[PDB]
């Protein structure tokens, strides 16, 4: 049990998801993001 | 978080 | 209950003020929410994810 | 109050304050001034900076002489940055203390925190910081290369 | 360090060294020589000037002989004196970047910066720097005509 802040997506990757308002789009960024 | 919110004010005023 | 346990402890890893251990980000009123949600969704639904993904 | 610098001060505080002082007659502004208390060696925060020119420039005008010049440099000395305290600051952006601020908590805190600076200007530190990466924020190796003045 | 000269620099000084001869036993001056140091294909300052005249002057009676006056003049070519490396320079306060100082700011940023003026140096280099004569430094045409000697 471990503090899980900014470990796996940072602050950029999550303001990518912000931009991305539509589903289609934010499930593209987090299919690259997550590899 | 005294340390890591006030603190990192001080810290970035100086850095 | 293993992970159950688990994620209980981590859950005051989030929810109660007391560092390096923990940090108070969020509301109890959201832990409520989330635990909820969770214990509903998920572990209802943990055989789904056992037969994908453990070999 | 332009007594409490050195002569090795004094002599490079002139010389930089002269690259924006006109004629030789010691004259500058105070963003120039801002510009010039930057590469002298020394490390002014905006704070001090300016809590400086309200007690030199005395109606805080905007314009400063020489002699004036040496009296800002003078309480300069006395708030001088030193180099492990920059390399202990820099382990509280980064709130777990793992060794190295992350991506973009570096954007936020030094945008939002402090004397702010801009997204472009965090871009700017990354390139001098973040020498591991895109991310991951070496402040031993930043505390080297800006200590080597 | 006599030999980066050219032959024909190295005939027109052997000339010079009976130019200024005045000791007759192989030695000439190296203050009164130290015009004779801007003029062929030379750029110095008056810092480099001084350095070219003190240092080089290895017998150190304070005239110079022809050897080390044959490796004077060569130190100098050795410094990075490059057409557009200025016009850099210039742009730094030419913040118009048209080829065009006023001629205070022309004295303001030589008598101040780098390598400090002399009065005497600065009212002859606004002349030869206000070719267009107007009260304004034309730094393009000054970059044109100390490109000739």
């Amino acid at each position: 049990p471990r503090i899980c802040m900014w470990k796996y997506l940072d602050i950029h990757s999550m303001h990518r998801l912000e931009k991305a308002a539509t589903v289609e789009k934010m499930r593209e960024v987090l299919a690259e993001l997550l590899e | 978080v005294d340390s890591f919110r006030k603190f990192e004010n001080d810290a970035a005023v100086m850095i | 209950e293993e992970c159950y346990r688990y994620f209980t402890s981590v859950l005051f890893c989030h929810g109660i003020r007391r560092p390096p251990f923990s940090i108070d980000l969020f509301k109890e009123e959201q832990l409520l929410a989330l635990a909820d949600y969770v214990v509903n969704t998920y572990f209802r639904h943990f055989k789904l994810y056992k037969y994908v993904f453990t070999p | 109050m332009a007594d409490q610098l050195t002569e090795e001060q004094i002599a490079e505080f002139k010389e930089a304050f002269s690259l924006f002082d006109k004629d030789g007659d010691g004259t500058i502004t105070t963003k120039e001034l801002g510009t010039v208390m930057r590469s002298l060696g020394q490390n002014p925060t905006e704070a001090e900076l300016q809590d400086m020119i309200n007690e030199v420039d005395a109606d805080g005008n905007g314009t400063i002489d020489f002699p004036e010049f040496l009296t800002m440099m003078a309480r300069k000395m006395k708030d001088t940055d030193s180099e492990e305290e920059i390399r202990e600051a820099f382990r509280v952006f980064d709130k777990d203390g793992n060794g190295y601020i992350s991506a973009a908590e570096l954007r936020h805190v030094m945008t939002n925190l402090g004397e702010k600076l801009t997204d472009e200007e965090v871009d700017e530190m990354i390139r001098e910081a973040d020498i591991d990466g895109d991310g991951q924020v070496n402040y031993e190796e930043f505390v080297q290369m800006m200590t080597a003045k």
